[PDB]
């Protein structure tokens, strides 16, 4: 289970979603399988879906634009 | 004995509503809400686990959060 941070579009305080997937597989399907989010946003991280997302010490930062 | 409690609604700021104080649960929050099954929960708490979050809360036995002296939450819809 990852921990995943996303500040949505810009709103003043962020989201907090724990992703059932350990940090090894944490895939922006897995994120879009979470989220469920109207297309199309865009994503950014703090550093595709079968590539997946940065975290250091299972902590995964990410911004949305819708 | 009982905390005031405010939410977006996807969005509204609800009025503050009075509920009573056993640790107010999540189920005991959306019991005030129909029509859900589809709703999805998070709320403002305290934490820069490594400043402050909207984190989601998903079983009906999950203690809500506290924030400053309330629980201001953030229930939005899915589609």
């Amino acid at each position: 289970e990852t921990k995943v941070i996303y500040h949505l579009d810009e709103e003043e305080t962020p989201y907090l979603v724990k992703i059932p997937v350990p940090a090894e597989r944490i895939t922006l399907g897995d994120f879009k399988s979470v989220l469920q989010r109207p297309a199309g946003a865009k994503y950014f991280f703090k550093s595709d879906d079968n590539a997946r997302l940065p975290c250091f010490n299972g902590r995964v930062v990410s911004w949305l634009v819708s | 004995d009982s905390i005031v409690v405010a939410y977006y609604f996807c969005g509204p700021i609800p009025d503050r509503t009075l509920v009573r104080g056993r640790a107010v649960t999540l189920g005991q929050f959306k019991e005030l809400l129909t029509k859900k099954g589809s709703y999805r929960y998070y709320f403002k708490k305290v934490s820069d686990e490594f400043g402050v979050v909207f984190e989601e809360v998903r079983e009906d036995e999950a203690v809500l959060p506290v924030f400053e002296e309330k629980i201001i939450g953030k229930v939005e819809k899915v589609d």
